[PDB]
């Protein structure tokens, strides 16, 4: 009678969870949209009662063992419910955690860098990323991307070592090797058949998405250093690897500034439909409405009317202060709002389609139990909303919304430059995800001993990414945690993952809609048969493994980088005439070793 | 035309003005009555005579400082969420002495923002038309201090505020009185 019990605290806690999820998610919405000393309190308030509440219910969720229970939909919320986390440390040991964890997003940011070469001038980290992504003074970029690692990364070295120890003491509580074993059960899933994936195949397969990838990176490497070769002369070895502060980006993660750079041909324009929208009248109205049109046109699900009553779509002109930043929202009780200040720009009619993107994933799990009211894995939340973005930027769709002239076409010039500024955000990000999220691993692990943790760092990522840092440091230095994700307590797998999922599932919508085509020409609007397919995974949430909801929609158990090389095939081909001989680094190239 | 209401006691505010038509009727001695400081398309002179269709009159208390953005051509919280003057058939300021029953009782309010929906979108007033109920109504129940408070009405939120003009109290006070004339030919029925 136990799973009977069982399921009786289980609805128990559903309903009571979602009134207080409700509570919570209104009270932060109400203070993101209207700033006041009188909301700020109010929320925590909110979120404090949930919180006594989730933890009173996991005690009571504990008296409901797993091994006596046989309905899987039973056990897996009970499995959520029944982990202690930090209650696994004394106090002493918990507090300090804590305390630590406080102390290290606060060095991150509040850090600021100073000009070395005139102590008058200092930028703090907004103003340092500023210059990141726009300067092509080697000098400038030089002493900000230094002085960031020296200014914070020397502070929270120590605190990261003491906050490794008692992750992983923490995650030994709550019966995993390490912390990295903890972060790796996300993927882990229990069912029967070949719907069964372990902790330690997650690792196998990321490296072997790795390996698959590389070859496209190794021609974009080439081509990519062998034009900034030319914009920094006699900085940068004909074969070597990259200077980390020429990246474009304070952390190496992304080399979508460098387009300019890199831009395969310089005389093309590119495509640009600012100018449309606003000679033909556009307001955030048109575009909102024309991105619940697309999802309708794929056969999705329509927005409710408490949506376009109450979400906060554009910035008010009412005098009080609102939060800035596209979200999807989820207030519970079928309240799905999106929180975004929308102008009329190309990149907007993008955004506002993605968002509503989350928002249908988030509707189509609402039929699934409290608990079990998510997506079926991180990466799964994030690469449909990606998939669909796509599908609103390709031509063929803005064409159709009349943004585009009815003479106008693209040559095999502007594919191999969409294709590029693509594969900047997209493949040049990858191996530095992987190798990010494998080096912490080793860490939690106990791989590496702390007086190494450093050494082992840059190592990886001259033979990984190919990127190298100009002057050395002897060891007291911890620059990985000069990033937000390190400092704090945040996952990259998800972002490795992300990727692979948006090109699997992307190809397998486009099969459906019998796209006779390449992929970055493919729309899956239109087509009915792919909207419901789309649907039929969405709807799950975590009732299933995520190798389930996979296979529902590319026929596979597995992570598969193929339609991600599928994607890129034309530009691989462009980079091979480019790179010749070039391909690939030298992982033994470095700016101080020149002299 | 019997225009006593026009400076009777009962001085309106201009959330709430009051107007009144009048036709069929014969109409110098308003003007004479009160104490105007300035006139402000149609020549004073042709508006104080002649035959029209129809004549209709608003009013409604407003300081004389602030004329300055009741004109044409203002884009101020006071043409868009407060009065939006018609031009579309071809105003006088004035100061009423306390010898003539203006009682002035009251607080003496206007609406500065009011707005609604998921676009913000202002809920601004036609040529010839009132404030919306709804920004009427969110407007009594504002603090009256500025902030910006939200409101429900009929399912729709609301953001409105409410600020005053009751500290810019004289004796003579200080009254728009604003005529329109329609002179539409065929009709002619108000006449001096
Ligand atoms: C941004 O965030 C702020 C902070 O929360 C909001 O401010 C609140 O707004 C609500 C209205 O939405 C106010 O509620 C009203 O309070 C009136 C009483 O005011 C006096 O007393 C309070 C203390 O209780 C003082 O703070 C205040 O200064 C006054 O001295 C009531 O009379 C109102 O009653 C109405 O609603 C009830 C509903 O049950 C009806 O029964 C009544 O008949 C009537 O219709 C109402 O309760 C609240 O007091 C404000 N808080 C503060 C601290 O001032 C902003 O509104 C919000 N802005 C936006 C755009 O979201
Ligand atoms: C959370 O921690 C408690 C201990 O504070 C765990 O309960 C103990 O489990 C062991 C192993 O089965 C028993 O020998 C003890 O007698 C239990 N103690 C008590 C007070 O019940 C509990 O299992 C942990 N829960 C999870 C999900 O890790
Ligand atoms: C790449 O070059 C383009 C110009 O072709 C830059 O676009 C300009 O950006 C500034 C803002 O800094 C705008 O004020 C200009 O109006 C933009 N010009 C055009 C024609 O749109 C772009 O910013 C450059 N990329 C980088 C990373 O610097
Ligand atoms: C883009 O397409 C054009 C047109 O097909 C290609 O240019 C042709 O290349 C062949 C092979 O050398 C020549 O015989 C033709 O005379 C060329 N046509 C013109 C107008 O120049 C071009 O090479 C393609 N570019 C890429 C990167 O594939
Ligand atoms: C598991 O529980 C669900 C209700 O949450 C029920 O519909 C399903 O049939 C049960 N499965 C088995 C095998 O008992
Ligand atoms: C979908 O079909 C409609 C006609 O019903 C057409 O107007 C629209 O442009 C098509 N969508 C795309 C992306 O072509
Ligand atoms: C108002 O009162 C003053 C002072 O007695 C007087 O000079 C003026 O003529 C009066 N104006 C009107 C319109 O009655
Ligand atoms: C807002 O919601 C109400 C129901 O409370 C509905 O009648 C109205 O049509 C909706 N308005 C819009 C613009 O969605």
């Amino acid at each position: 009678t136990t799973e009977e019990e069982a399921r009786d605290f289980l609805d128990k806690f559903n309903s009571e969870a979602e009134n207080l999820s409700h509570e919570s998610a209104l009270a932060s919405w109400d203070y993101n949209t209207n700033i006041t000393d009188e909301n700020a309190q109010k929320m925590n308030e909110a979120d404090s009662k949930w919180s006594d509440f989730y933890k009173e219910q996991s005690k009571r969720a504990q008296a409901f063992p797993l091994q006596e229970i046989q309905n899987l939909t039973i056990k897996l919320q009970l499995q959520i419910l029944q982990q202690n986390g930090s209650s696994v440390l004394t106090a002493e040991k918990s507090k300090r955690l804590s305390t630590i964890l406080t102390t290290m997003s606060t060095i991150y940011s509040t850090g600021k860098v100073c000009n070395p070469n005139n102590p008058q001038q200092c930028f703090t980290l907004s103003g340092l990323e500023d210059i990141m992504e726009k300067s092509k003074d080697y000098h400038q970029r030089l002493w900000v991307w230094e002085g960031w690692r020296s200014e914070v990364g020397k502070q929270l070295r120590p605190l990261y070592e003491e906050y490794v120890v008692l992750k992983n003491e923490m995650a030994r509580g709550n019966n995993y090797e390490d912390y990295g074993d903890y972060w790796r059960g996300d993927y882990e899933t229990e069912g029967e058949d070949g719907y069964n994936y372990s902790r330690n195949q997650l690792m196998e397969d990321v490296d072997r998405i790795f390996l698959e990838i590389k070859p496209l990176y190794e021609q974009l490497h080439a081509y990519v250093r062998a034009k900034l070769m030319n914009a920094y002369p006699s900085r940068i070895s004909p074969t070597g690897c990259l200077p980390a502060h020429l990246l474009g980006d304070m952390w190496g993660r992304f080399w979508t500034n460098l387009y300019n750079l890199t831009v395969p041909f310089e005389q093309k324009q590119n495509i640009d439909v600012t100018e449309t929208m606003k000679k033909q009248s556009w307001d955030a109205e048109k575009i909102f409405k024309e991105a619940e049109k697309f999802y309708l046109s794929v056969g999705l699900y329509s927005m409710t009317q408490g949506f376009w009553n109450n979400s906060m779509l554009t910035e008010p002109s009412d005098g009080r202060q609102v939060v800035c930043h596209p979200t999807a929202w989820d207030l519970g009780e079928d309240d799905f709002r999106i929180k975004m200040c929308t102008k009329v720009t190309m990149d907007d009619f993008l955004t506002a389609h993605h968002e509503m993107g989350h928002i249908q994933y988030d509707m189509a799990y609402a039929k699934q139990p409290y608990l079990l009211r998510n997506g079926a894995n991180e990466g799964f939340h994030e690469a449909v909303g990606e998939v669909m973005s796509l599908s609103v930027a390709t031509p063929k769709h803005l064409k159709g919304m009349g943004l585009l002239p009815s003479d106008f076409s693209e040559d095999n010039e502007t594919e191999i430059n969409f294709l590029l500024k693509q594969a900047l955000n997209i493949v040049g990000t990858l191996p530095f995800t992987y190798m990010l999220e494998k080096w912490r691993w080793m860490v939690f692990e106990g791989k590496i001993p702390k007086e190494q943790w450093m050494e082992k760092w840059w190592e990886m990522k001259r033979e990984i990414v190919g990127v190298v840092e100009p002057l050395p440091h002897d060891e007291t230095y911890c620059d990985p945690a000069s990033l937000f994700h390190v400092a704090n307590d945040y996952s990259f797998i998800r972002y490795f993952t992300r990727t692979i999922l948006e090109f699997q599932f992307q190809e397998a919508l486009c099969k459906i809609a019998k796209h006779e085509g390449p992929l970055h020409k493919c729309d899956i609007s239109n087509s009915t048969e792919a909207g419901k397919k789309l649907k039929d995974m969405l709807e799950l949430g975590k009732s299933k493994p995520w190798t389930y909801a996979l296979n529902q929609i590319a026929r596979t158990k597995e992570m598969d980088a193929k339609p991600l090389l599928n994607y890129f095939e034309p530009l691989f081909s462009w980079l091979k005439k480019q790179n010749g001989n070039s391909v690939g680094w030298s992982a033994d190239w470095s700016p101080y070793s020149e002299q | 035309c019997n225009f006593t209401d026009l400076f009777r006691e009962n001085a309106p505010t201009i959330m709430q003005y009051k107007r009144q038509v009048f036709t069929r009727c014969n109409y110098t001695l308003l003007l004479s009555l009160v104490q105007v400081d300035e006139f402000v398309k149609i020549t004073p002179e042709a508006l104080a005579t002649g035959c029209y269709s129809s004549l209709t009159v608003d009013w409604f208390a407003f300081p004389y400082a602030w004329k300055s953005y009741l004109a044409i051509g203002s884009a101020d919280r006071i043409v868009r969420f407060n009065y939006n003057q018609d031009y579309s058939n071809p105003r006088i300021h004035s100061k009423v002495n306390s010898s003539v029953g203006i009682s002035y009782s009251g607080l003496y309010s206007y609406i500065t923002n009011c707005n609604y929906g998921g676009f913000n979108k202002d809920d601004v007033v036609k040529p010839g038309g009132r404030a919306s109920q709804p920004c009427v109504t969110g407007a009594l129940n504002s603090p009256t201090n500025g902030q910006v408070w939200s409101f429900n009405f009929g399912g729709v939120p609301y953001r409105t505020s409410r600020l005053t003009y009751t500290d810019h109290l004289k004796n003579p006070l200080d009254m728009v009185y604003v005529i329109t004339v329609k002179y539409e030919p065929g009709a002619e029925t108000v006449c001096p």
